[PDB]
């Protein structure tokens, strides 16, 4: 939003490539900060399109876990048990 | 020749047909030009709500001029777009942008009006200093550069006018948004743009869809924006099926491809305890890889059962081409035999051959407006009926009774999903009270669980702290000027992000009477609005509002309590207002093997099972007593008898993981 | 045509429809507002139901109204909620 200001000039200069679809701008941003910043500004929000993000149940997270328990596996020299993902998962 | 360098040529752009169609808009575009064509001044600027459509009247009055419609005043004149992003690209020195933007105003003022500047966003104009957009005040008051600019409704008062001297010489055109009658005429006529884009065909049937059905659930954006966004998106998707895979075949083979892999790392762990979780994955993955090729058999058969008509509708062309050569022998016997026998014959016959996903349709629109917003809007597709068709004793597994309650909490689900409910109001707001412990907190947990699978995912609030009239502002947010007001209300501001949870009032009648004023036009409208001004619609929750009124009465006790705590008007907007009764002791012995599911499950995280004899599994029921504090105190009676020895035998020895003690009475207690 | 959507109450409608024609003929005062009068009465019989005919009657669209509910406004420090707030405080541009 405040690229670079002094009486906005700038940060809306992508405004009008926007809509014509020029640069595609995936972006990932916090949801209590959307309606802090960006909202405001409805002018530039409503070229936006949200794609809301859920959080994972355990069941979700201990598949994350075990695809994921490799390359802590490999950074520390040591080996990680089923029972360790699904406890930690738990607590 | 400074133009080349600063500013691209809309009316040029247009000439090649770049631009898009534009429709409607007839009394704007002739107030733009009966106001661009006058003596002084005559310079207007576009205003309103961003998304109504305020830079499409611009390219419709450019493509009107090449068209050469406009009076002999404004024929043949070219409309430049002034860009002051690149004016000041390059101005580190104390005169360069000075000099340019006087190059630029004087190659236009030497022109005799062959030249209309337009300026998007002109709000950007009051910058540029460091004495800026300052000398153009004097070549603006005479009519000189025509400016023709557009800007959102709300920065107008807050960047320009501020500047009272400045916004004096420009000319307001308001800019309302259409309606749903007319969007559906601008549809209409954009189709074909999209048709082209997107190699697929899209029905009139569905453009009417994608703006009836969009202004009624997405309610915070403005028109035309929010219903050409869902076109869009379903032709996109509607490509996307046709070129891979179709999904709901994409999803399964993805997940299984994924579980055979987590087996497969599974299969080789030293432990017992993953034994039983390596014996549950690998029935999951059975039950999935059943149903990718029942599926993917499915799809064949209708891939190649209206493929084999394909040959037939070119026989029917063979027809046809049979029928033209009868007529050309002079076989009339034949003309009438293809002309209202095989022709028409083979035709019926296609018709029934038609299965059916080559065109977007009146129900990919609801599907894109489901996945969006996550209002669930379609047409219970096959196995949402089954489910909802069974809810009582879905519910029935974890309350118990009540069936005055369940027969009518399930009952505003069904009139709701199967479109008949009122479209502007609470899917269903209805307060039901009666004596503690029988379950009223229960079944709004246990309803809650079966739309979203997790008994979180609801708005709950306490309606026990708010004991003061002053303690409302907490779910409504502050008013502006004050401590706590970028944040909004906590009530509002979380339905504003999933307008589907299921709201609940829990103990109402302690809250100080005028949070029941607060809360009256949420029901019955379904808005209330923060401090910032933004209205939330709430017509789609489920408004559910537990109490303890009355507390014994029969009916007439507490019928005669509410009335004389509430109000008519309060009264009057709920739906019918649930009474719950007491528990039957022959109704408490299935609370108890509800119980024990419950504590056997809560054990089952050590492996450890235990057995249950029935003549204590109903003896525990007749200790279930005192119907005054409803079904809690058996949960007290069963963590003193059972858990309480469980617990220090388990800690003691003598009991271990794979276990499994049976309880059994013992003359007076427990023992096992 | 508004008891088309309003029934019965005819010493309302022609109160309220006799409030139009009074400005459109230029009769009525030109320093007040062009009505405003109160209705009240006992609940669910349509002192909210006549505003919206009355409001569509004029503009072809219900949510055309300006509306606000007096139902919050409970205490002085909400006053400023629809009057912005004074010069150099937290919500000002708005
Ligand atoms: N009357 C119309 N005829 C054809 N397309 C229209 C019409 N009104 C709007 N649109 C389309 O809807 C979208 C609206 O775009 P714009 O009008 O440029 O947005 P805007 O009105 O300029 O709002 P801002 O302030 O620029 S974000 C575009 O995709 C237009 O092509
Ligand atoms: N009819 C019932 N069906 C199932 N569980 C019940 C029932 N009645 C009580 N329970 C159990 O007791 C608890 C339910 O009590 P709640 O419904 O939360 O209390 P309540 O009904 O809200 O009464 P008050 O007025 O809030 S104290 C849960 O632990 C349930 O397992
Ligand atoms: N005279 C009426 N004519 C037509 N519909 C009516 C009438 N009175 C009530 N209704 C219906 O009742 C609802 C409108 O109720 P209203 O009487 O307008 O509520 P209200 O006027 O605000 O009264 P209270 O005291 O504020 S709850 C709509 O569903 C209408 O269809």
């Amino acid at each position: 939003v405040g690229a670079g200001a002094t009486a906005m000039d700038a940060g809306n200069m992508i405004k009008p490539m926007l809509a014509r679809g020029e640069l595609r701008l995936v972006g990932a941003t916090t949801l209590d900060e959307y309606r802090k910043h960006i909202e405001k500004d409805a002018a530039l929000e409503r070229r936006f399109q949200q794609v809301y993000v859920g959080e994972p149940s355990v069941e979700d997270t201990i598949g994350i876990l075990r695809g994921l328990k490799d390359r802590y596996e490999v950074h520390h020299g040591v080996r990680i048990t089923d029972s360790a993902l699904v406890a930690a998962a738990t607590l | 020749q400074a133009l080349q360098k600063y500013s691209t040529d809309l009316t040029a752009r247009a000439r090649e047909g770049k631009l898009d169609p534009v429709i409607g808009r007839d009394n704007e575009i002739r107030r733009v030009v009966q106001v661009l064509s006058r003596r002084t001044k005559n310079n207007p600027v576009l205003i309103g709500e961003p998304g109504v459509g305020k830079t499409a009247i611009v390219e419709g009055l450019a493509q009107r001029i090449v068209a050469g419609d406009v009076p002999e005043s404004l024929r043949d004149k070219t409309i430049v777009a002034l860009d002051l992003g690149s004016m000041v690209a390059g101005s580190k020195y104390r005169g360069e942008f000075e000099e340019r933007l006087k190059a630029v105003l004087d190659d236009i003022k030497n022109s005799a009006g062959q030249i209309i500047t337009f300026i998007d966003e002109l709000h950007t104009i009051v910058g540029a200093g460091a004495d800026a957009g300052n000398m153009i005040k004097p070549m603006l008051a005479r009519g000189e550069l025509r400016l023709v600019g557009a800007t959102t409704l709300d920065e107008y008062r807050k960047h320009i006018e501020k500047d009272a001297a400045l916004e004096r010489r420009f000319q307001q055109v308001y800019v309302g948004e259409p309606s749903v009658e007319d969007t559906i005429g601008i549809l209409r006529g954009l189709k074909d743009r999209y048709e082209v884009h997107h190699g697929v065909r899209i029905t009139d049937s569905a453009l009417v869809a994608a703006a009836t059905l969009s202004d009624r659930y997405i309610t915070a954006r403005f028109l035309p924006d929010k219903a050409i966004d869902l076109v869009d998106e379903a032709a996109s998707r509607l490509r996307m099926e046709i070129d891979s895979r179709p999904v709901e075949i994409d999803e399964v083979e993805r997940l299984v491809r994924r579980l055979e892999i987590e087996e497969m790392a599974l299969s080789k762990e030293e432990d017992e305890a993953s034994a039983e979780r390596l014996a549950k994955l690998r029935s999951e993955l059975a039950d999935q890889k059943e149903k990718l090729a029942e599926l993917t058999t499915r799809w064949q058969n209708e891939k190649n059962a209206i493929e084999i008509v394909r040959d037939l509708k070119e026989q029917l062309e063979a027809l046809r081409g049979e029928s033209e050569r009868a007529e050309r022998d002079g076989d009339l016997a034949k003309a009438a035999e293809l002309r209202y026998g095989r022709i028409p014959e083979v035709e019926k016959k296609l018709d029934a051959a038609l299965p059916q996903k080559e065109e977007v349709g009146p129900d990919d629109i609801a599907d894109v407006v489901s996945a969006w917003t996550g209002i669930p809007a379609g047409r219970l597709l096959e196995g949402e009926t089954a489910k909802l068709l069974r809810m009582e004793d879905e519910l029935g597994k974890r309350v118990i009774g009540q069936k005055a309650a369940v027969t009518a909490v399930s009952d505003a689900v069904r009139r709701s999903r199967a479109g008949v409910s009122d479209p502007n109001r609470p899917t269903g707001a209805f307060m039901f009270l009666g004596p503690t412990g029988v379950g009223k907190t229960e079944l709004a947990k246990a309803l809650a669980d079966f739309l979203f699978d997790d008994e979180r995912a609801m708005v709950r609030i306490d309606m026990s702290e708010y004991g003061e009239k002053h303690t409302v502002a907490r779910l409504i947010g502050a008013p502006p000027g004050y401590v706590g007001y970028e944040a909004g209300g906590q009530l509002t501001e979380a339905v504003r992000r999933r307008p589907y949870t299921v709201v609940l009032f829990d103990e109402i009648e302690k809250a100080h009477p005028d949070v029941f004023d607060v809360l009256l036009q949420v029901l019955d409208e379904g808005r209330l609005t923060d401090g910032h001004g933004r209205t939330v619609d709430f017509r789609n929750t489920i408004l559910i509002l537990t109490s303890n009124l009355g507390s014994g009465g029969s009916a007439e006790q507490v019928l005669a309590a509410v009335r004389a705590t509430f109000k008519p008007e309060f009264i009057n907007r709920l739906d019918d207002v649930l009474i719950f009764e007491g528990l039957n002791p022959e109704e408490l012995v299935r609370i108890v093997d509800i119980q024990l599911a419950q504590l056997g499950k809560r054990l089952a995280q050590r492996r450890l099972q235990l057995q249950v004899s029935l003549p204590a599994k109903r003896w525990l029921a007749q200790r279930g007593f005192d119907p005054v504090y409803g079904a809690r105190p058996l949960r007290r009676l069963v963590q003193q008898a059972i858990g309480d020895q469980l617990a220090k035998m388990l800690l003691a020895g003598q009991v271990h993981d794979g276990d499994t003690v049976p309880v059994n009475v013992s003359p007076d207690a427990d023992s096992l």
